[PDB]
């Protein structure tokens, strides 16, 4: 404690200071974990300090830590540490940047694309991205131990403005390197635009109504006083897109997009519930605005209807906890929830009340027109040829979902690959034993997927969406449209 | 460099000089009676006196056999000098005669040896020196062990020396600072290769690497089961680039005194910033920094602070490394881990079967084996064994050929030493005996190894193999194609047929063709992780088999989930469904930059849990079928490898009875035929046998035993003993779920 | 710490020494079952001494424990304790050696039947035994005690040669005796014949290939490829003999036997 006091002590007379106590967690945790006594003496020292800074001088404490629950919760009343700031691991952009300053001093030749190399490593961190840097740069070093003089003593100065880092670095050193988040929550604005979705016009201006106007002018709401919406149900059959439209209208709106899948619904039944939850609900309301998504809501009853009858307690501890933490919501704080699901009529009907999810939405199956919106979407990336009739192909595959139809714009691709692949090993096997004998130049057969590729992936395929199921859902929009 | 000089044979006998050419005794401004400091091989110094001669060529140094012994080199080797202008004047050394030069001598080595050589000599001297010295009629070799000042010192008319103690031996122990070189390693190629890799460049050229500005690794962890020789590989490194290896142990760091603990861990710390680029190495790390919730007191926290805060001290200062070791990844304090601290992971395994053999064939080298070793057999037939098994096993086996050979009555007069190995061998019974008396330590841990079943082990089955090797061997050995197409390769392929058709074989067989690890989870244990354990069991096969890429993870039995949730219980659900999202949560977060291959397999695939068929997991579905025709033949001719197939009969006509019949039937009918012919060869050793009892001396010679006799009759008995696996109905089952998966 | 420094520096310089380092448990037990910090220190002291044993004269360290979980798991790697050999309860014979080694000294009537002693008496070990005995003695000497009483002298050799311990002095002291083994598994050879069961003359056959053939003629097996069975299972009405049949092919393959019930 001594030290701890001659630190404030001498910060105290040394003008406008900033003190940084790093790992606070390391010496403030929980008082349920603090076992010894030496402990609990350490934290009411430090406490009586902090709390003895009435005027003194312009002192500013600046502490980190890596679990904000991980805090003795003594160390949050107003006096002592009382604003949150949120450092996140950075996204693309970001890993970008940081690349961009990380590799100033180095020479780089004119082949390196850092756009794929920040692609390419989602999950790292700053620190990661400069040992990345170090290690690509001693490898190029070891690669050209020649030219540098090794001998007794300093290097020369024309050797290392001749070196130069190339992508084969980059790639090797990517290869030997492992990150650090992985399981963590990603919060991220998506980078999905309208022009990737086929068709759904009405729903988009459905969703534009019920996101944009609310945010978009704010002070005609509050002249008129309606409250929006605070959430948004879809309901369809499978494989129709649901998350691109999540996806999409939060890169509109410009907002941070956090998705919650059925797994981790499900491990978070078990055990921890309420902790996991609340801490969900925390994050997304620390970063607003947002949109919220919740996926395979129905995932609850079809693991409770079974020959179990276990996990319906920890579902019903979901959904309690899913409801009691959104009805005691404040909007202002702009918290857009999103849920989506393929199985409406065993949803629980407390739901579907004014207050929470309340609009619903159908999804059809992308028809006629759309065939052809979605082809010409998926279409955008791949070297087809101009050779294949875009109409007829959409014309003949009524009743198709989306998945099925990039399904079997892939299978042709894989066909062309296969089909490069063995004409490069023929010639290899021919030009092996005639050495350079090619009076025309012919280089690497230029990507040239034909009508054939895409005739025979047509004919073993799939019918992916029954036909019983969307009379199921007819039967029910009929339903919610006359009984309710 | 103008100091490299290879050695060359002396012309006069005196053991403090060296002969040097004028060129370089100008270029190097040396002078008569001066001393020079003299740097060989294996960290060894010594200090001489500089002469001149113009016989010797430049490039040749002339030095005589003692120097060369005490620098541990030979001929043709190379040795730097450098000049040693600061030596001090000593006053007082100790000096002590080697074991074997006073044998009956008795008398006082001041005078008769010591006084003579030391007069008017001015010979330096330092410590682990060996001298000869010259006289009456022994060579009385010397050793000085004490001087003041330490190490360099010269002797001088106003000087005292002693020589009385007991006569000190050739070098006591002192051998794994010479020993242990790369040679000393077998079964670790690519740890090994690692560890030279990323770290000779801060330990060899310190110099160049401060220039360049480039922050050096600061931590390794080594962790691996005990006894793989993880202290071995640092003192293997640390001994052949040239530091200062200094061993800390953990228990005796433990318990020294109370809160005295961290002075000695400290001190530790200091004495190895100050002596040049050293290792430093921290043995049984989770014995002093285990998990925090584990521990109980608080000296403990005080411990892992200290060595937290001296870890974080270690900004630029000098080259120094940390290593640790460590024997389960998880046990170490989590804070141990953040950037600065150790951060490179390296997994010294359990070796494997050519490892086995390069360690025995390392072990064996003092003992003189018999014409009768084939050690092949004798390494693949002890899976899980480390290397202090196999040094144990080697000591064991020599006893025991001393305990079959004895000294018969022979009286211990110390005569018969070097003929007890020089007389002995080892034989096959001993080995036997070895590994039937052993314990192995290693047993219940998951092996990494390429299997070795091929492509002619299956038979048939064309286009399945055709579609694995397309699915798999093209991403990985043409993956620019991929990259520049865009397109995404698949990660899963799932498996479904009659039980028995021989899924796991070509599963092998594809590991072995790609050259990757293999790791298989069997359905026992996949049900045994229900109850409990659902998240670290999966956490770590999953961080295992990513580690160690490529692979080609193999889970075996996926329906046991849902055959064991069916029935009167119903109570494993919960489990079931945790299990298999813990499955799928971490299938989902794998990345494409690793090439890990997921292949599952089962038998009923109507009820497989649907979420697992969707695009990014386990998507493509391959339908084995029972083999025909050929692929009978092929499996037949497979099974029918043996030592003793003597020259047989066809095997066509046994594959075109059979229909309906998988690998399991046929393999059984192998079974069966040489059971049969077992019995009859041991009925008809037992007739003899009777026979032989009946009338005394009838075989005096020794006629020949029953050959290995596998004849159609008995082939044509045992496997009259058919049975069908499988039934008929599961075939039109399968038949309609696959009909059902085309459209 | 002292004390275990002291006894280990002394040992070492008497040349061939054996130390005994009797009930290990108490002061090295389960790393979980540790409180305090002396436990700790003197367990690290322990385990630096023996790695410190470098060779010296041949001394060697022998540990006796109760049941090999209990100790600490780090004593088991290489250079520490490594060599593991049990010492079970004895069995059947054994008790009938240890009798009569114990049974040495005191004249036995020749009606005592020391083998029927041991057949009954199970679920003892040698202490028991040893502690019977001396029951029985005193039991003997009590109802003779007309013999001196009041001479200092102590009694004559003469009387106490005639002192013949009975088979009802051994029978009173068996009675009232709590024995301490009981519920452990035991691990002994049945001594059911192929006598005892008469028909089942074909299973006899079948077991004797799949359990006598390994073991006397590996060299054959291993030639031909099979690897040889590793389990049977008997099935059939209940009763019958399939416990006679393992316990009968145990004893004629001479090998131990142990049992697990439902
Ligand atoms: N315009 C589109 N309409 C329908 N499906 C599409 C479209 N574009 C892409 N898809 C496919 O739909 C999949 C995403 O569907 P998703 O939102 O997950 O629906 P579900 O939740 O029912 O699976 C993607 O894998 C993509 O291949
Ligand atoms: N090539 C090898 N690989 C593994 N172990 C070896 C090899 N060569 C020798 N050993 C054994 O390793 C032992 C030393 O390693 P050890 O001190 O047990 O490591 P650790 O203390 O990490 O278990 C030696 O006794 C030697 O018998
Ligand atoms: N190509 C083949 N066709 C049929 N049987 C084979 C083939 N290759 C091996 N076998 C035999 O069939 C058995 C396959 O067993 P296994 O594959 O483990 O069962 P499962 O097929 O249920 O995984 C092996 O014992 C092997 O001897
Ligand atoms: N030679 C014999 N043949 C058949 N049964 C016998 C023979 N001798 C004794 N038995 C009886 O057979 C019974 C075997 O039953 P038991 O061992 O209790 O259970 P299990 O049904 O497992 O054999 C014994 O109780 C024994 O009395």
């Amino acid at each position: 404690e001594s030290n701890l006091r001659k630190a404030f002590e001498e910060a105290e007379k040394n003008a406008p200071a900033i003190i940084f106590i790093d790992e606070l967690d390391a010496i403030a945790p929980k008082r349920e974990k603090t076992h010894g006594e030496v402990e609990r003496r350490i934290v009411s020292q430090l406490l009586t300090l902090m709390d003895g800074l009435k005027q003194r001088a312009h002192v500013i404490v600046m502490a980190a830590t890596n679990r904000p629950n991980s805090i003795d919760p003594a160390l949050r009343r107003f006096g002592r540490f009382d604003r949150e700031v949120d450092i996140g691991i950075p996204d693309a952009t970001g890993r970008l940047e940081i690349l961009q300053i990380h590799t100033k001093n180095m020479k780089l030749a004119d082949d390196v694309d850092l756009e794929q190399v920040a692609n390419e490593t989602h999950g790292h961190v700053g620190a990661d991205l400069a040992a990345l840097c170090s290690e690509a740069a001693l490898q190029a070093i070891r690669k050209k131990m020649d030219l540098i003089d090794l001998e007794d003593e300093t290097i020369d100065a024309e050797v290392m403005n001749s070196l130069a880092v190339t992508m084969d670095d980059f790639r090797w050193a990517l290869s030997q390197s492992n990150p650090s988040a992985l399981r963590e929550t990603v919060v991220e604005v998506p980078q999905v635009t309208w022009e990737d979705i086929g068709g759904l016009e009405d729903v988009k201006r459905e969703l534009q109504e019920l996101v944009q106007y609310p945010v978009e002018h704010p002070d005609k709401f509050l002249k008129f006083g309606m409250t929006p919406s605070k959430g948004v149900l879809f309901y369809g059959p499978p494989g129709c897109g649901k998350t691109l439209l999540a996806k999409a209208i939060a890169n509109e709106c410009q907002a941070n997009f956090i998705s919650i899948k059925g797994p981790e619904l499900l491990t978070m039944w078990f055990g921890e519930s309420e902790a996991n939850v609340r801490e969900i609900f925390d994050k997304a309301r620390q970063a607003a605005p947002c949109v919220l998504f919740f996926d395979e809501l129905d995932s609850i009853a079809k693991a409770r209807g079974g020959n179990i009858g276990d996990g319906g307690g920890a579902a019903d501890r979901v959904i309690n906890q899913i409801l009691t933490e959104m009805d005691g919501m404040s909007t202002k704080k702009n918290v857009f929830i999103i849920g989506a699901t393929n199985r409406p009529d065993i949803i629980d009907p407390a739901i579907l009340r004014p207050g929470r999810l309340d609009q619903l939405i159908y999804i059809p199956l992308p028809d006629e027109k759309s065939r052809v919106a979605i082809l010409k979407a998926n279409l955008r990336k791949s070297p087809v040829a101009k050779d294949v009739d875009l109409e007829f192909l959409a014309k003949m595959t009524n009743g198709f979902s989306g998945a099925d139809l990039t399904e079997i714009c892939q299978r042709a691709c894989k066909l062309a690959i296969r089909e490069s692949i063995e004409s490069e090993i023929r010639r290899e096997r021919e030009r092996q034993t005639n050495p350079s004998a090619m009076e025309v130049e012919e280089d690497d057969p230029v990507p040239e997927i034909r009508r054939d590729h895409f005739e025979e992936a047509m004919r073993f395929a799939r019918r992916s969406v029954s036909d019983n199921d969307i009379r199921k859902y007819e039967m029910f929009a009929q339903t919610l449209q006359q009984s309710r | 460099r103008p100091n490299r000089l290879i050695v060359d044979e002396a012309i006069n006998e005196d053991n403090s000089v060296v002969s040097l050419s004028q060129p370089k005794m100008d270029e190097l401004q040396l002078f008569r009676g001066d001393t020079v400091l003299l740097k060989g091989k294996k960290r060894r110094e010594a200090v001489c006196i500089v002469l001149s001669d113009d016989t010797c060529s430049d490039e040749k140094i002339r030095m005589n056999r003692v120097v060369r012994n005490n620098l541990r080199v030979r001929l043709g080797d190379v040795i730097s000098i450098q000049p040693c202008p600061d030596v001090k004047y000593g006053k007082r050394i100790h000096v002590l005669p080697i074991d074997d030069t006073v044998e009956g001598i008795t008398g006082n080595l001041f005078e008769v040896y010591l006084k003579p050589y030391f007069l008017e000599a001015y010979r330096p001297i330092r410590k682990g020196d060996i001298f000869l010295v010259r006289g009456g009629m022994r060579a009385v070799e010397f050793k000085v062990v004490e001087t003041d000042p330490s190490p360099y010192c010269i002797v001088a008319p106003d000087t005292v020396i002693h020589c009385e103690g007991e006569p000190i031996k050739r070098e006591d122990e002192e051998e794994s600072l010479n020993e242990v070189g790369y040679d000393d390693i077998g079964g670790c190629r690519k740890q090994l290769a690692q560890i030279k890799e990323m770290v000779e460049l801060p330990l060899r050229h310190p110099a160049l690497f401060k220039a360049i500005g480039v922050k050096p690794p600061r931590g390794i962890l080594l962790y691996g089961p005990p006894g793989t020789g993880k202290t071995l590989i640092a003192r293997a490194v640390a001994n052949e680039t040239g530091a200062f290896f200094f061993l800390i142990n953990g228990p005796e760091i433990m318990s020294k005194l109370a809160g005295e603990s961290e002075s000695n861990l400290r001190k530790a710390f200091e004495e190895a910033e100050k002596n040049a680029p050293a290792i430093i190495f921290i043995d049984e790390l989770d014995a002093i920094a285990p998990k925090r919730e584990k521990t109980h007191g608080e000296v403990e926290r005080r411990i892992v602070s200290q060595l937290l805060t001296l870890m974080d001290g270690l900004k630029q200062r000098a080259h120094v490394i940390v290593m640790a070791a460590t024997n389960r990844p998880n046990s170490i304090d989590p804070a141990l881990r953040r950037f600065g601290r150790f951060d490179r992971e390296v997994d010294i395994g359990i070796p494997d079967a050519t490892g086995r053999l390069e360690i025995l064939q390392i072990h064996t080298k003092n003992m003189k084996l018999a014409d009768d070793v084939d050690l092949e057999q004798v390494a693949n037939e002890t899976h899980g064994h480390v290397g202090a098994d196999l040094a144990a096993l080697c000591s064991e086996a020599a006893l025991q050929a001393i305990r079959k050979k004895m000294d018969l009555i022979d009286l211990e007069d110390e005569t018969i030493d070097a003929e007890v190995m020089n007389s002995l061998a080892v034989t096959m019974d001993d080995f036997r005996w070895a590994l039937s008396q052993s314990n192995p330590s290693a047993l219940r841990e998951t092996v990494v190894e390429v299997p070795q079943v091929t492509w002619e082990d299956i038979g048939g089955l064309e286009d399945v193999k055709r579609e694995l090797q397309e699915l798999v061997q093209y991403p990985v050995e043409h993956p620019d194609k991929f990259l520049k197409f865009g397109m995404t390769p698949s990660k899963g392929v799932l498996f479904y047929g009659p039980p028995g058709c021989g899924k796991t074989l070509l599963a092998k067989a594809i590991a072995n063709e790609c050259q990757a690890n293999f790791i298989s989870i069997k359905g026992p244990e996949l049900l045994t992780m229900w109850f409990g354990e659902s998240e670290a069991n999966v956490r770590e096969i999953f961080d295992k088999a990513r580690q160690a890429a490529p692979c080609v993870l193999f889970f075996d039995e996926l329906d046991s989930i849902a055959k064991a949730r069916g029935g009167n219980i119903g109570d494993g659900g919960g489990a079931a469904d945790r299990v298999i999202n813990q499955i799928l949560t971490e299938m989902d977060g794998m990345s494409t930059k690793k090439n890990v291959f997921i292949i599952g397999a089962t038998n009923r695939p109507d009820i497989i849990d649907p979420a697992i068929l969707r695009p990014g997991r386990l998507d493509q579905l391959i339908y084995i079928p029972l083999p025909d025709e050929k692929s009978r033949v092929a499996i037949l001719k497979a099974n029918l490898r043996k030592s003793p197939v003597a020259k047989d009969v066809d095997l066509e006509f046994l594959a075109k009875m059979t229909n309906g019949f998988s690998g399991a039937d046929l393999t059984e009918i192998c079974q069966r035929a040489c059971k049969l012919a077992i019995r009859e060869s041991i009925e008809s050793e037992i007739r003899r046998e009777r026979e032989r009892q009946t009338n005394p001396s009838a075989m005096e010679v020794e006629e020949d035993d029953p050959v290995p006799e596998i004849r159609r009759d008995h082939f044509e008995e045992a496997m009259r003993f058919a049975r069908r696996s499988v039934s008929d109905n599961d075939i039109r089952k399968y038949e309609m779920f696959a009909q059902t998966l085309q459209q």
